[PDB]
C-alpha cells in the first residue's frame, strides 16, 4: 500500500482551513492568534487555556506536548493557514 | 537490492524482542539491539502495532532513500521487514548510541561526553548534511536534524540517522512546498510560517542540535530557561555569549574541562546557523570549513 504524500498534505491543509473558517466564524481574534501559535511552535510556550478551549472547540487539540518527531500536527498546519490569510 | 529480513530472523536476533534488548522507546515504536546469524550487530526498529499514516510515510521514505545517499557520516539502512502485522527497519548497530543518549539523559552513571568528542560530532554530522545538500541530486533535506538522530559508533564518529522525514528537492529549486514536518524547536521560522522548506531548514535544525551539544540539554529544556528571563531562546543564548555569562549555558557535566574560546566559537556557529534570515544562514559546507578552521571570525564579524 503506497502512501500518498500529496493527499496527506492536502488533508492537513483542508482540516486546517475548515478549522480556520470556524475560528473566523467564532469571532476569534486572529492577528491575536498568530502570536500564541508562533510562540508555541517555536519556543514551546504553553498554550493559553483561554484559547486551548477555543481550539478544542474547533476540534484542534492542544497541545504539541511531545518532543518527538512529528510527521504532522494540526497546530502546525493551522499556523501555516493563518499566515496565508494575513500575509 | 535491499536485504528483506523475515520477522523470525529478527525475532531470533532480538530474543523475541526482549526488554533486555531495548535501546530506545517512543510513540513511533521500539528499537532493539540484535545479532544476526553471522554475528553482525544490528539495531532493529519495530514500529508500533497501530498502522497510522505517519509511520507508514516514514517507513516508505526510509526504504526509498537507501540508494540516494551513501556517506560515512550517514547511517545506512541495512534492511527491512514487512509482515501484515509488522513493520521493521534494520540498521548497523551503533555501539555508543544516540548523541542525546549521551547528554544527561544518559542513564545511571555513564561517563560524560568529553568536549573534544563533541567537536568531532559537530564536524562529522556537518559533513553528512553538507553531502545531503550539495552532492545529492536531487538535494535531500533531512528535516529532522537533532541530537536524537545522531548516532555514535565505537570510535564516537558521528552518523546522521533518520530519513523518515526527508524531502527530495529539485537541485535547481530554492524551495519546495511541503507540509511542516519535524521536531518542534528544530524547525525553521520561515518553514513554520509558509510550509516552504529548503536545505536551510536543515541548517537551522543543525544550529539547534549544536545548542543541545554545548548545553547537554534538549531544545525543550532550553526553551523554558529562555522564557524565565522572558526572552526568546536565540536572544537568550546570544545575550549570554555577549555578556560572557557562558558558565550559565555550558553542560555543567563537562565540569569545566573545555577551552572557553572553543565553546564560544561553537556557539557562534550555532547562532549563525539559526538566523531568522535564510539567505544569511551559512550553507552546511561553509559550516564544515568553519569548524575545520577557516572563515569563522570573519563571518561572525559580518554578523554585527
Amino acid at each position: 500500500i503506497r502512501v500518498d504524500r500529496a493527499a496527506m498534505r492536502n488533508r492537513g491543509n483542508d482540516e486546517a482551513d475548515a478549522a480556520l473558517r470556524g475560528l473566523v466564524q467564532q469571532g476569534v481574534n486572529l492577528e491575536h492568534l498568530r502570536t500564541a501559535l508562533e510562540r508555541h511552535v517555536m519556543q514551546r510556550l504553553p498554550i493559553p487555556l483561554d484559547i486551548g478551549s477555543a481550539l478544542q472547540n474547533v476540534g484542534i487539540n492542544p497541545s504539541i506536548d511531545l518532543g518527538e518527531s512529528l510527521v504532522q500536527h494540526p497546530l502546525l498546519n493551522l499556523n501555516v493557514a493563518l499566515n496565508r490569510m494575513l500575509g | 537490492q535491499l536485504k528483506r529480513f523475515s520477522l523470525r530472523e529478527l525475532q531470533v536476533a532480538s530474543d523475541n524482542f526482549s526488554n533486555k534488548n531495548i535501546l530506545g522507546r517512543g510513540g513511533f515504536g521500539k528499537v532493539y539491539k540484535g545479532r544476526l546469524a553471522d554475528g553482525t550487530l544490528v539495531a532493529v526498529k519495530r514500529l508500533k502495532e497501530e498502522r497510522t499514516q505517519g509511520g507508514e510515510l516514514q517507513f516508505q521514505t526510509e526504504v526509498e532513500m537507501i540508494s540516494m545517499a551513501v556517506h560515512r557520516n550517514l547511517l545506512r539502512l541495512r534492511g527491512f521487514c514487512m509482515t501484515p502485522t509488522e513493520r521493521l527497519l534494520v540498521y548497523p548497530y551503533m555501539a555508543n548510541g544516540s548523541v542525546a543518549s549521551c547528554l544527561r539523559e544518559r542513564p545511571e552513571s555513564q561517563p560524560p561526553l568529553d568536549w573534544p568528542k563533541r567537536q568531532r560530532i559537530a564536524l562529522g554530522s556537518a559533513r553528512g548534511l553538507a553531502y545531503l545538500h550539495d552532492h545529492c541530486d536531487p538535494k535531500i533535506i533531512h528535516r529532522d536534524v537533532k541530537a536524537a538522530n545522531i548516532l555514535l559508533d565505537e570510535e564516537f564518529e558521528a552518523v546522521v540517522g533518520d530519513f523518515g522525514l526527508a524531502k527530495l528537492m529539485d537541485y535547481k529549486d530554492t524551495h519546495v512546498t511541503t507540509a511542516v514536518r519535524g521536531t518542534i524547536g528544530h524547525i525553521a521560522p520561515e518553514y513554520l510560517s509558509t510550509g516552504k522548506s529548503s536545505e536551510k531548514t536543515d541548517v537551522f535544525g543543525y544550529g539547534v542540535m549544536l545548542l543541545e551539544l554545548i548545553t547537554g540539554q534538549r531544545a525543550f529544556d532550553l526553551a523554558r530557561l529562555a522564557n524565565d528571563d522572558d526572552v526568546m531562546l536565540l536572544d537568550w543564548v546570544k545575550g549570554l555569549l555577549k555578556e560572557k555569562k557562558l558558565e550559565a549555558l555550558v553542560d555543567v557535566d563537562l565540569q569545566g574541562n573545555y577551552k572557553d574560546e572553543e565553546v564560544e566559537q561553537l556557539i557562534q556557529v550555532a547562532l549563525l546557523c539559526t538566523q531568522s534570515s535564510p539567505m544569511e544562514r551559512p550553507k552546511m559546507s561553509e559550516v564544515v570549513r568553519m569548524l575545520e578552521g577557516d572563515g569563522l571570525a570573519e563571518r561572525w564579524e559580518e554578523w554585527q
